[PDB]
């Protein structure tokens, strides 16, 4: 917020 | 006239399962399975291979040629975005130390200006204002410039650290400046960081986080000012690739929380900041237990307020542990509930505030500490901040809540057609004062739009909420053009919140709808953890299809008039629904889209892969292989008719590698049986989020709206028809  | 480029093929076998010398997880298929990937060569980790760059450039030429006929419509929509932002603007100021801090934007400048005034002066008063960091000066001569954090050093706030990424790969350098001496060059540079900055107890040292060669945050360090970075001391290393390292300062500034998190599991350690600049000894809160997540917010130094899913608390519970025995989890402050999902918590000196969801919508709850002893008590209970409207989004703005004893918290509120408002709120009586209201010009009026909640029915009969907005003058007696948005991963809920991005659609007589598909947490945490991940993930796609079918069956729109969009994990949604039900859509946008699911997820050398073995599953394993293959967009491209598609991506994107949409567009064009157009816009100058320069960002946005409005034949604004 490690997202796609 | 323009013809798309024909992509070359090179034989390449991809291995899924056991590979000697690689960590493919604890139980990889042996013997492994193999898959042919003739576009594998599109990947270059160095982003410099001449044949790869040439192919991307040919995609860019084709995109510019096919877009030439919508240049004017793009210019019109870009002017609309410009009229919907403020050339001169100021964020909602907040108090920190002797100052009120805020950012400004100034007419004609693409980046922010970080500013402050003394607390006895007006924010934005030119005679009182001090400029801390002008990002426009930082970005001089650079094509791309992301300044992520700007942190003044306590106690004086004279020395300032700031983190900058000039490529978009989210690896940042920490640099320094002294506000009281703007021409003193401070030699210290800290390279290879994740861009977060946390000062130590004084201006002599700070903490930062570095990344491994797969860009996983894995180490926390202390830098002492005036030393070389090679003399920095590593306080914490997380060797397990499922987990990333993190760090943040407790709100009273006395403790640093450092730990590790993976989608299933967390582990937190405390570092006391009261014992000088050489104290590096960590205190474990609770050793990691697979499947147990928790978050720690310190109440002073004595008590840990812990938000956790432990012992079946799917929607989370709140407990308070003593500093001296921080794994003693026996004292429950707020037990778990089937209706209230507690998502995050801010603890301050005499109150706490919880952000979460209830009945499909974001909510805030508050709790005062006991006025006799300052301690949180279970008999007090959470008090919900009651909100009047049936559809809205509210956020707790912890980044504007710096002072531990401040007697208000900062809440921001909006809805699909109601511009954001930032309030100071009392946790004692929920009284509030507006600090900033977003001004939206160009004729915008909230009362021009109707906002509704509707419900689709998925195959398993679950009701899927949609948030819908459209212009009040739109003729609803017949089907109309419509844009349907989804995301649906990681438990990130999509909310009915304000954005200028749908205004060019609603002002041209389109419906804009959000499908609140499983994979978000809109209806509580189970909407994600059970609704759509691992071997239920397919629910994201079939819920989105049920939402589209609902809009058609309700005569709100028709397939010839329907667009869909999504970005990143929402681009996985777009790729899957494009294979599954392309007959429902005239045109689609897939931004920075995660589409190469098997080849990316088998391979731990690609950023994010290992951590996402706990999101989708690990296709090196028998348990996940067939299921992930069943929806992987790259691997279900087939000989059928697809809609018009536009794909935006960034050469330096460290979250979705540029080669996934390049390979996917190539395969779509090779297999598809229609004569629709597929356009690939590859930005060679940014990462995952397009330009930080606001004018470039709005111009990039406008090309996407222009392409949808063209293919929907809804190009003319309602006001000027
Ligand atoms: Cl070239
Ligand atoms: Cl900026
Ligand atoms: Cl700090
Ligand atoms: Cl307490
Ligand atoms: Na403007
Ligand atoms: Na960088």
């Amino acid at each position: 917020f490690r997202v796609r | 006239s323009a013809q798309p480029p024909i992509a070359a093929k090179k034989p390449h076998r991809v291995t899924l399962g056991y590979v000697e010398g690689e960590d493919r997880g604890p139980n990889p298929m042996n013997p492994p399975r193999y898959r042919e990937d003739p576009y594998f060569w599109m990947r270059d980790d160095d982003r410099k291979d001449p044949a790869v760059i040439e192919h991307l450039n040919k995609e860019k030429v084709y995109f510019q040629a096919r877009s030439a006929d919508i240049a004017q419509l793009r210019d019109d929509i870009y002017a609309e975005h410009i009229s919907h932002i403020n050339e001169d603007d100021m964020s909602a100021p907040y108090v920190y130390g002797k100052y009120r801090y805020y950012t400004r934007e100034v007419k004609g400048k693409p980046y922010k200006i970080y500013c402050r005034v003394f607390t006895d002066k007006e924010p934005g008063d030119v005679a009182a204002e001090e400029v801390i960091i002008d990002v426009n000066q930082v970005a001089e001569g650079k094509a791309f410039c992301d300044v992520m954090e700007v942190k003044p050093a306590p106690p004086e706030h004279d020395l300032v650290a700031f983190s900058v990424d000039m490529s978009g790969n989210e690896v940042y350098t920490i640099e320094f400046k002294r506000i009281s001496d703007p021409s003193q060059t401070i030699a210290d540079k800290v390279s290879g960081t994740n861009g977060e900055i946390v000062w130590g107890p004084d201006h002599t040292s700070l903490f930062y986080v570095t990344k491994d060669e797969t860009l996983r945050e894995n180490k926390v360090w202390r830098h002492v000012m005036g030393k070389l970075q090679s003399e920095d001391v590593c306080l914490y290393e997380e060797h397990n690739p499922l987990f990333s390292a993190f760090m943040y300062k407790a709100a009273d500034t006395n403790t640093l929380c450092i730990g590790s998190q993976s989608p299933e599991t967390a582990e937190v350690h405390l570092l006391d900041l009261r014992k000088g600049n050489a104290h590096n000894t960590l205190e474990i809160v609770r050793p990691r237990e697979k499947g147990v997540r928790y978050d720690v917010q310190m109440h002073g130094t004595s008590h840990l307020v812990i938000l956790t899913n432990e012992g079946g608390a799917v929607n989370h519970k709140l407990l308070i542990a003593p500093r001296g025995q921080p794994s003693d989890w026996s004292h429950v402050l707020v037990d778990h509930s089937e209706d209230v999902f507690m998502e995050s918590i801010a603890v301050r000196s005499n109150y706490l505030v919880v952000a979460g969801r209830r009945a499909g919508l974001t909510r805030i709850w508050t709790m005062m500490a006991d006025s006799q002893d300052g301690v949180f008590k279970a008999g007090t209970g959470l008090r919900e901040v009651v909100m009047e409207e049936p559809i809205f989004t509210v956020h707790l703005v912890e980044s504007q809540m710096l002072e531990y004893e401040e007697p208000t918290f900062r809440m921001e509120y909006s809805s699909l057609a109601t511009p954001n408002t930032w309030f100071d709120v009392s946790p004692q009586d929920h009284s509030r004062t507006a600090v900033k209201v977003r001004e939206v010009g160009g004729g915008f009026d909230a009362a021009n739009y109707k906002v509704e909640r509707r419900f689709a029915t998925a195959p398993d009969q679950t009701k899927i909420p949609l948030s819908v907005v459209y212009h009040k003058d739109l003729d609803m007696s017949q089907p109309q053009p419509c844009m349907l948005y989804g995301y649906g991963s990681y438990g990130l809920s999509m909310d009915p919140q304000f954005s200028i991005q749908h205004l060019p659609y609603c002002d041209r007589g389109m419906i804009f709808a959000i499908a609140h598909i499983r994979g978000g947490s809109e209806l509580g945490r189970a909407w994600y953890e059970i609704g759509a991940k691992y071997l239920t993930k397919r629910n994201t796609f079939s819920d989105f299809i049920a939402a589209a079918e609902f809009l058609v069956n309700a005569k709100l729109t028709t397939p010839s008039q329907l667009a869909c969009e999504g970005r990143s994990a929402g681009g996985l949604l777009m790729g899957a629904v494009l294979n599954m039900r392309p007959d429902l859509f005239k045109v689609a946008l897939a931004g920075v889209p995660f589409v190469d699911v098997m080849t990316t997820m088998c391979d731990p050398s690609i950023p994010l892969t290992t951590g996402e073995w706990e999101e989708w599953g690990n296709p090196n394993e028998y348990k996940y292989y067939d299921y992930m293959l069943s929806y992987s967009p790259m691997d279900n491209v087939r000989a059928q008719e697809y809609p018009n598609i536009m794909v935006q991506c960034g050469l330096h994107d460290p979250r979705v590698a540029y080669w996934e949409p390049a390979k996917w567009v190539s395969k779509l064009r090779e297999c598809k049986t229609d004569n629709n157009e597929i356009l690939l816009n590859i930005d060679m100058e940014s990462g995952h989020f397009s330009a930080k320069d606001r004018y470039k960002f709005w111009k990039e946005s406008a090309i996407q709206q222009a392409f949808v409005c063209k293919h929907l034949k809804s190009t003319v604004r309602l006001l000027v028809r």
